[PDB]
RNA sequence: AAUUUGUUACAAUACAUUUUUUGGCACCGCGACCCUCGCACUUGUGGAGUCG
C-alpha cells in the first residue's frame, strides 16, 4: 500500500501495525520524494527494511490492486 | 597539583554576572568539563603555555590571568599579566577573536606592539580595552 | 498540576517578560495567569520580530500562542519548590 | 554526562534546548511537566541568522513544551 | 435542523469532494466517523481543478481536511 | 477548566490580533472556556466594516489587546 | 506460636501469628486442603486429594478425596469412595483401609466427619447415618 | 491495540528516528514515554547535505517524531503480543 | 454575556448572511448561510460562495466547512 | 560485655476533534560630531547629521 504524507513522502510499505492515531509499523518500505534545490529536477527513493511512523504526518493512504 | 578530571568535577560552576567554570602548571584534561562552559578562569595559577585544549564548541571566554603564559599554542582572551615577551610570539593569535588583552607582558613594551597586533591580528576589534581605529 | 505554572502564577505582580509563536516579545507587570497559560499584563511594551517598539496598556496572551517567559530572578529564591 | 532513564532524574542539569523557531535556550532544568514545559534557572537564548552565534541572556525562563523539540546535557550540576 | 454530523451520514455511498491544508479530491464516501476521517472509493486527484490521476480505494486523514462538498 | 477572566474587557473595544499576521476591532458581547470572542462588528486592519455582529474562534486569537483602558 | 493453623482451596497452609496479624509461615506443598487434625507430639495432620502429609508424608494411592487423631497415634482418613483408610502416625503406613456399607445410591456412601472421644470413632456420613466404630 | 506499548517494549535498540524537519537522528533508545518522548544515548545528528554533530544524550519530544526507523532483525509478531 | 454557542444558535435560527475567515489562509474566504451546529466550531453551511480577497467571485455549492479551520462568523 | 508487625502521609504503575504530545507543514548597528560627571539594581536609553 502507498501512503502520502504532509511533507512530500509518497510511502510504498507493507503494514504491520495500526492504532487509533493511524500511527504504522511498516515492513518493506520504500519512500518516494524529489531532492532538489530551485531550477532542478530529481526523482529518488531510499529502501528500508522496518520503520515506524507518526500519524500526524498521514494524509491519505490508499491500495493498489 | 595536576589539573585533572576529578579537580575539574568539584570546582565551582555557576552563571557569571555565561556558564563558566571556576579553576596548576599545565592545561590537561579539559575532556571532563564535556563542552559545558561558555567560559573558563584560569586565573592565578602557573600554566605557560595556551596550549592543550580539547575540542571544545562552546568556549567563547578565557580569563587567564595572573599566570606565567610564555607562548601560544573563541571571542574573548584576557592574558593581563602574564610572561609573553616577543611580538612573534603573539602570531598563532591570528588563527582564532574580537576581545584581546595583554596587558601587563613585557612584549607590551615592545616598538610598534599595538601596529603589530592589528595588522597581524585584524579580526580584533578591542585590544587592551582600548578601540582598534581605522587610523 | 504543573510547577512552571504555579511559578507563572507566582510571578503576579512581577514584571515578566513574554515572547510569542510570532516572535514579539513584551514585558510587563503579570497581570492574571491560568493553568493555560492565558497570561494577561500591564504597563507593557511590545516589540516587533523586524526591531520596532510600541507601548501598550493591558495586553492579553494565550499561551497557546506564547513561546517563553521570563520571570525575574527574586522567585528562583523561594518557596515554590521547597 | 551520566547515562540516565528519564529526565526527572537529571534534574538541576545544565540544558541546551532546541525550538521549533530554531533558537537554542541553554540553563539549569529546575522543574518539569506533563506536558515537557521547562523551568530553567539561568537561561541564555542563543539564535542563528541566516552566520555566527547572536546571544542573549534572559534570567529565570518558563518554556513552553509545545515550541520545545528536544533538549540535550551542556554540562554537570553547580 | 440538519447538523452536520447526520447530514455526513446521510452522505454515505454518494459523490463527494474534499480540499486540504491545498488538492482538490473526488470521489464516492464509504463511510465516516465522529473524528471526520474519510474512506472513498473511486478518488480522483483534482490539483487545483485537474484530475491529476484517478486512485480508486483511499482513506482520507481528519486534520489535513478543509471541506466536503457534491 | 478555568474561565478565562475576561469580564475586565467586557463591553469595551479591544484589538483581536488574530491568525496569520491579521487584525480584528469591536466591543467585547461574550466568551467561553475555549477563549472564542463574541464581539459587536468593527474592522479588519486603509480598513472597512464586515458585519454587524462577529464571533471569532478561540485557536485563532494570538491576542486580545485592549483599545481602551 | 503460631496459635492459629489454616487451609484454604488455593492449596497452602498458613500458620499464622495473630498479635502481629500476619503469616508466620507458609506450607505449599499441597496440590485444595479439606481437612485438618492437630496430634493431641505438637504437629498437624494436613490432607489434599491423594496425599495426607503432616507437618511440624503418609503413603496413599488415589484416595480421592476428614482427619483425626486417636491419642495412640493413629491417624483415620475417611474417603468419598467410602473407603476409611486408617494409619499410624509415626511410620506413614496404612494398616487397614475398610468399606462401608451404603445403606438400605452407590453414590451417598462418602465420611463426611469424624472424631474420636476423649478408644471409639464416629463418623457421619452422607448416607444420613452416625456410625461408631470400635 | 496500543503502539504505545510496543514503543515501551523496545528497549535499548541502537535506531535511527526521522523528524517534522527531517533531521536524521542514530542514537540507542534508552526508553520512551507513554506519548512518545524519546529518550536516546549515544547519539548522532546529520541532516538531510551538511556535516555531522554527536552527542552523548538527547530527550526528543514525541510530537516531533515523524518516522523511528527501526533495528534490522526484530520479531515484530511477538512484539505485538500483549 | 452571550456566548459562542448561543450566536452559533441565533444564526442558524436566522439564516442569514454568513462570512467565513480560514484560519491561515488569507486569500480564501466563504459567504453563505449556516444550517448545523455541532459541539465543536464545525457547521453546515447551504448555499456557500467561495471568495478572493482583495488584496470578484466564483462558483461553490453546498458545503460543511470544518471547525478547525474556521475563524470569523458574522449573523 | 538491625529485623518483623500495625497505623498515617506523599510519589509511581487510559487514549487523537480550539491552550501544549496527532502540529499549518513544506517548496538596533558602523564613520563623524557634541551633550551629560551623575552612588546603583536595568525592556531600551544623549542629541544633529550621514551609512546600512
Amino acid at each position: 500500500v502507498i501512503i502520502s504524507l504532509r511533507n512530500n513522502h509518497k510511502i510504498i510499505a507493507r503494514v504491520k501495525a495500526f492504532d487509533r492515531h493511524c500511527n504504522m509499523v511498516l515492513e518493506n518500505v520504500k519512500e518516494l520524494w524529489t531532492e532538489k534545490k530551485g531550477k532542478n529536477v530529481i526523482n529518488r527513493e531510499r529502501f528500508i527494511s522496518k520503520l515506524f511512523l507518526r500519524g500526524d504526518s498521514v494524509i491519505v493512504v490508499l491500495k493498489t490492486p | 597539583m595536576k589539573f585533572t578530571p576529578s579537580i575539574v568535577i568539584d570546582a565551582p560552576q555557576y552563571y557569571v554576572d555565561d556558564l563558566q567554570l571556576e579553576t596548576e602548571s599545565m592545561p590537561s584534561s579539559l575532556k571532563h568539563l564535556t563542552k559545558p562552559t561558555h567560559i573558563l578562569d584560569l586565573t592565578n595559577n602557573d600554566l605557560i603555555m595556551i596550549p592543550d585544549l580539547s575540542r571544545r564548541d562552546d568556549i567563547h571566554t578565557l580569563l587567564l590571568g595572573r599566570n606565567n603564559i610564555v607562548e601560544v599554542d573563541v571571542q574573548n582572551l584576557t592574558l593581563s599579566n602574564n610572561s609573553i615577551r616577543r611580538f612573534e610570539d603573539l602570531q598563532r593569535l591570528r588563527r582564532a577573536l574580537k576581545n584581546l588583552t595583554l596587558i601587563g607582558n613585557q612584549v607590551c613594551h615592545l616598538a610598534n606592539y599595538r601596529e603589530h597586533v592589528l595588522r597581524l591580528v585584524p579580526h580584533l576589534e578591542t585590544l587592551d580595552f582600548q578601540n582598534v581605529t581605522a587610523e | 498540576n504543573g510547577i512552571p505554572v504555579k511559578l507563572l502564577n507566582e510571578a503576579q505582580g512581577h514584571i515578566v517578560s513574554l515572547e510569542l509563536t510570532t516572535g514579539a516579545t513584551y514585558r510587563g507587570k503579570l497581570v492574571e495567569s491560568e493553568d493555560s497559560m492565558n497570561v494577561q499584563l500591564r504597563d507593557v511594551i511590545a516589540t516587533e520580530p523586524q526591531g520596532a517598539v510600541t507601548h501598550m496598556d493591558q495586553i492579553f496572551v494565550r499561551g497557546s500562542q506564547i513561546k517563553f517567559i521570563v520571570v525575574p530572578d527574586l522567585l528562583k529564591n523561594a518557596p515554590l519548590f521547597k | 554526562v551520566a547515562h540516565s532513564s528519564r529526565l526527572a532524574n537529571l534534574i538541576d542539569y545544565k540544558l541546551r534546548v532546541l525550538t521549533q523557531d530554531g533558537r537554542v535556550y541553554i540553563g539549569q532544568l529546575m522543574a518539569f511537566d506533563k506536558h515537557m514545559n521547562l523551568v530553567l534557572n539561568e537561561c541564555i537564548e542563543e539564535r542563528v541568522p541566516k552566520i555566527k552565534v547572536e546571544k542573549r541572556v534572559l534570567g529565570l525562563t518558563i518554556l513552553r513544551g509545545e515550541q520545545i523539540l528536544s533538549t540535550v546535557v551542556e554540562d554537570k550540576p553547580l | 435542523p440538519v447538523n452536520p454530523k447526520p447530514f455526513l451520514k446521510g452522505l454515505v455511498n454518494h459523490r463527494v469532494g474534499v480540499k486540504l491544508k491545498s488538492t482538490e479530491y473526488r470521489g464516492t464516501l464509504v463511510s465516516t466517523d465522529n473524528y471526520f476521517n474519510l474512506q472513498l472509493n473511486e478518488a480522483e486527484e483534482f490539483v487545483a481543478g485537474v484530475s491529476h490521476g484517478t486512485l480508486g480505494e483511499i482513506f482520507i486523514r481528519c486534520n489535513n481536511v478543509l471541506y466536503i462538498r457534491e | 477548566v478555568s474561565t478565562p477572566e475576561l469580564k475586565k474587557y467586557m463591553d469595551k473595544k479591544i484589538l483581536l490580533n488574530i491568525n496569520g499576521s491579521r487584525k480584528v476591532a469591536g466591543i467585547l458581547r461574550g466568551y467561553d472556556i475555549f477563549l472564542n470572542v463574541v464581539l459587536d462588528d468593527a474592522m479588519e486592519i486603509n480598513n472597512h466594516q464586515l458585519g454587524l455582529q462577529t464571533v471569532i474562534r478561540g485557536n485563532s486569537i494570538i491576542s486580545l489587546e485592549a483599545l481602551d483602558a | 506460636g503460631s496459635k492459629f493453623i489454616s487451609s484454604s482451596e488455593d492449596k497452602t497452609v498458613r500458620i499464622w501469628e495473630n498479635q502481629i496479624n500476619v503469616p508466620i509461615k507458609q506450607i505449599s506443598d499441597t496440590a485444595s486442603m479439606p481437612f485438618l487434625n492437630v496430634h493431641p507430639n505438637y504437629f498437624c495432620a494436613q490432607s489434599m486429594d491423594n496425599r495426607i502429609y503432616s507437618f511440624s508424608k503418609y503413603k496413599r494411592h488415589p484416595k480421592k478425596i476428614h482427619s483425626s487423631a486417636g491419642y495412640g497415634i493413629s491417624l483415620a482418613f475417611s474417603g468419598d469412595g467410602r473407603y476409611i483408610c486408617s494409619g499410624d502416625s509415626k511410620s506413614r503406613l496404612f494398616t487397614w483401609d475398610w468399606n462401608t456399607s451404603r445403606l438400605l445410591i452407590p453414590g451417598n456412601k462418602p465420611i463426611t466427619q469424624v472424631d474420636w472421644h476423649p478408644s471409639k470413632v464416629i463418623c457421619s456420613g452422607a448416607a444420613g447415618k452416625i456410625y461408631v466404630c470400635d | 491495540m496500543k503502539l504505545v506499548n510496543f514503543l515501551k517494549k523496545l528497549r535499548n535498540e541502537q535506531v535511527t528516528i526521522e523528524l517534522k524537519n527531517g533531521t536524521t537522528v542514530w542514537g540507542t533508545l534508552q526508553s520512551v514515554s507513554p506519548q512518545m518522548n524519546a529518550i536516546l544515548t549515544d547519539v548522532k545528528l546529520t541532516l538531510p547535505s551538511d556535516n555531522i554533530a554527536s552527542l552523548q544524550y538527547i530527550n526528543i519530544r514525541g510530537n516531533t517524531i515523524r518516522q523511528i526507523i527501526l533495528p534490522d532483525s526484530l520479531n515484530l509478531d511477538s512484539l505485538l503480543v500483549d | 454575556m452571550v456566548p459562542p454557542i448561543n450566536c452559533i444558535f441565533n444564526f442558524l435560527q436566522q439564516q442569514t448572511p454568513v462570512t467565513i475567515w480560514l484560519f491561515e489562509q488569507i486569500g480564501i474566504r466563504i459567504k453563505g448561510k449556516i444550517v448545523g451546529f455541532d459541539e465543536f466550531m464545525n457547521v453546515v453551511i447551504d448555499e456557500a460562495v467561495e471568495i478572493p480577497v482583495n488584496s470578484k467571485g466564483t462558483p461553490l455549492g453546498k458545503i460543511l466547512l470544518k471547525g478547525d479551520n474556521i475563524t470569523l462568523i458574522t449573523s
